[PDB]
């Protein structure tokens, strides 16, 4: 397929690339224990000028 | 632990007058996290004010909230036959640490 031919002559042909695929996914976020106070911004009684 | 107290202990007024209830905090409480509830006997608390100045859905405009720091105020401009029930002030937040007042009773 790389040579686009059904006959292959004697030689060495680079046909593809090899890649070790990942095994699993890792997530590392900071150890945070607070909720963002978005209520007092989006739910304020009076927005500023 | 913040302590929320209410004044007066019992408020006696006639219908059509002006009612003012005060909530005192042992510390400085953010005005964004103060609520006012009205509870008639035999019922669940009804949220009147949140954010210390915003009225819940269906609340008559005769109720108003104000204040900051340690002093917060719930003002009823014109008492009505339905506006005579217990009143609580609550301090809350985005953290699991809330507090309630001891209750102020408005009577005829
Ligand atoms: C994250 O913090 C909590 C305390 O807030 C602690 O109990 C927990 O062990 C911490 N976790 C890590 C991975 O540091």
């Amino acid at each position: 397929c790389t040579l686009k031919s059904f006959t292959v002559e004697k030689g060495i042909y680079q046909t593809s690339n090899f890649r070790v695929q990942p095994t699993e996914s890792i997530v590392r976020f900071p150890n945070i224990t607070n909720l963002c106070p978005f209520g007092e911004v989006f739910n304020a009684t009076r927005f500023a000028s | 632990a913040i302590r929320m107290t209410q004044s007066p202990g019992t408020l006696s007024l006639s219908p059509g007058e002006r009612a003012t209830l005060s909530c005192r905090a042992s510390q400085s409480v953010s005005s964004s996290y103060l609520a006012w509830y009205q509870q008639k006997p035999g019922q669940a608390p009804r949220l009147l004010i949140y954010g210390a100045s915003s009225r819940a859905t269906g609340i008559p405009d005769r109720f108003s909230g104000s204040g900051s720091g340690t002093d917060f105020t719930l003002t009823i401009s014109r008492l009505e036959p339905e506006d005579f029930a217990v009143y609580y002030c609550q301090q809350y937040g985005t953290s699991p640490s809330w507090t309630f007042g001891q209750g102020t009773k408005v009577e005829i």
